[PDB]
């Protein structure tokens, strides 16, 4: 729960929030696989209860009514197609596994789900399971409403209903037995791992209890005796009774100060200075490096009201959000996941985006299909992040430098930084208002490099900026502070 | 900025106040708050 079963030499995970199974499939076979990336989470493939108002909310699948594996993505045909396909080019399937809670506990009863099964939450009933009354916590839970009132006491956050919805007895063998045969059927089907959605709100041992009924990874793709990848959802931004370490134990745990503390620096507010980042990483307070999941963004807070707030940089901020994702791609601490995302109409309202609730694109609830574009992005509004030059030569950056130590920290006491990777790699950031213009030590054999950020090695040339390392290992760069992308990095795969 | 706001799960974010709302929900002990209960709707 540890190793991330990528394949060998790739080192990270791209979101593909609320794609279709089959398009899904067809990134792996003609861009996930080539361009290195480690693996894809996919929204929860387990069937959902369908919300109508709002009208089909991207949240309605984080509303289990049973395991069957038939969502607005696909069937269990095109779930199994994607994960062969994608296994098939060294590409790791990630589910996000929503195993807390069943639907709201308010629902209406009926067959309004997203393969037709019957359910009545008022009743605890999920037939299709099949769960009943005494297989939810209700009679464990100790407050008034029934629901999480208090973050103070891990009791209620663990035993109680979140925001309504129907909190599974995990403590109970019989509910454990579900879940677990839900995701061995999933690692049975080629999954590497999950992520374990609403962490926090689960007993830590009752996690490990469900991970040791896991079976190993198949092994058509696996080594015997592989471990499935965990990563748990905790946020934790200090200060509450639950820390993320409680959860150490069962794998990695997503870090979400890291996407708000570098948003806060890379949008230099509070006084905050790229060159504070000399110590990023543990320096900061934050969890182990071996134990973090990181990201600037996720599917919750780049829209503005998750974990970190007004401070996480996404999409809508593509330069700044590219110089976040450029530093931590090139940074050593945790191991990474890049969002990619759809475009709503974004409408603040009092502060509130009222639009935050739309799901993917989509003719009457049906899911538009991604198509590319001759420039090699995304139409039928997928912004497909994890395609922009920037974002995948990074991806390809830190796959190039992987386990090469920090080295040859440079900052101007301001906003401009730079740093390398063993003798394999170094980037450069100018995020202060005026040029940066300096000759620094890069660690790097002497040579013409390219640019990866502005442009590509394209066989045995540069489409971009070129770089010249003398033998010595030092170097010029120039960046203007009205550059389109104000950071340049170079690595061994990009020398000519 | 940063601004306030406090979130719970997958579509429920609320506001730090001292006190909610007659059509509120209230959430304490969120750190974000800084002592102040979060006041959210669930929309369902
Ligand atoms: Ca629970
Ligand atoms: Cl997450």
């Amino acid at each position: 729960q540890y190793a991330p079963q990528t394949q060998s030499g790739r080192t990270s995970i791209v979101h593909l929030f609320e794609w279709r199974w089959v398009d899904i499939a067809l990134e792996c076979e003609r861009y996930l696989g080539p361009k290195g990336f480690g693996g894809v989470q996919v929204s929860p493939p387990n069937e959902n209860v369908v919300v109508t108002n709002p009208s089909r909310p991207w949240w309605e699948r984080y509303q289990p009514v049973s395991y069957k594996l038939c969502t607005r993505s696909g069937n269990e045909n095109e779930f199994r197609d994607m994960v062969t396909r994608c296994n098939n080019v060294g590409v790791r399937i990630y589910v996000d596994a929503v195993i807390n809670h069943m639907c709201g506990s308010g629902a209406a009863a009926g067959t309004g789900t997203t393969c037709g099964s019957y359910c009545n939450p008022g009743s605890r009933e999920f037939p299709a399971v099949p769960y009943s009354a005494w297989d939810f916590n209700d009679g464990k839970c100790k407050t008034a409403s029934g629901g999480i009132e208090s973050y103070n006491d891990p009791y209620q956050v663990r035993d109680c209903q979140l925001v309504g919805l129907l909190d599974l007895a995990l403590e109970k063998d019989y509910v454990r037995s579900m879940i677990a045969d839900y995701l061995n059927k999933l690692i049975d089907i080629g999954v590497a791992g999950f992520r374990i959605d609403a962490s926090k709100h689960m007993w830590p041992g009752d996690i490990k209890a469900v991970l040791d009924k896991l079976h190993n990874l198949n092994t058509n793709w696996f080594p015997a005796g592989s471990r499935p990848f965990i990563f748990q959802e905790v946020i934790d931004l200090g200060g509450e009774a639950i820390s993320s370490s409680e959860y150490f134990g069962n794998g990695r745990v997503t870090e979400f100060k890291y996407g708000a503390k570098l948003g806060t620096v890379v949008r230099k507010w509070s006084g905050e200075k790229m060159s504070y980042l000399k110590n990023w990483g543990e320096g900061w307070g934050f969890m182990p490096s071996d134990r973090a999941l990181v990201f600037v963004d996720n599917h919750d807070n780049q829209r503005g009201h998750g974990a970190g707030g007004s401070s996480i940089l996404t999409f809508w901020d593509a330069r700044l959000y590219k110089v976040a994702v450029g530093f931590m791609l090139a940074h050593p601490y945790g191991f990474t996941r890049v969002m990619s995302s759809y475009r709503w109409a974004r409408n603040f309202v009092n502060g509130e985006d009222v639009n935050d609730w739309i799901g993917p694109p989509n003719n009457n609830g049906v899911i538009k299909e991604v198509t590319i574009n001759a420039d090699t992005t995304c139409g039928n509004d997928w912004v497909c992040e994890h395609r922009w030059r920037e974002i995948r030569n990074m991806v390809w950056f830190r796959n190039v430098v992987d386990g090469q130590p920090f080295a040859n920290w440079w900052d101007n006491g301001s906003n401009q930084v730079a740093f390398g990777r063993g003798n394999r790699g170094f980037i450069v950031f100018n995020n202060d208002d005026w040029q940066l213009s300096s000759t620094l030590q890069t660690g790097l054999p002497g040579g013409t490099y390219c640019n990866v950020i502005s442009g590509d090695k394209v066989g045995n040339s540069c489409t971009g900026i070129k770089v010249y390392v003398s033998s010595d290992g030092t170097a010029q760069f120039s960046i203007s502070n009205s550059a389109q992308d104000p950071f340049i990095a170079i690595h061994a795969e990009s020398k000519l | 900025e940063s601004g306030n706001s406090c979130y719970i799960y997958h579509g429920v974010s609320g506001i730090c106040k001292a006190s909610c709302a007659e059509d509120e929900k209230a959430m304490a002990g969120m750190g974000v708050c800084e002592g102040h209960l979060c006041c959210y709707k669930t929309p369902w």
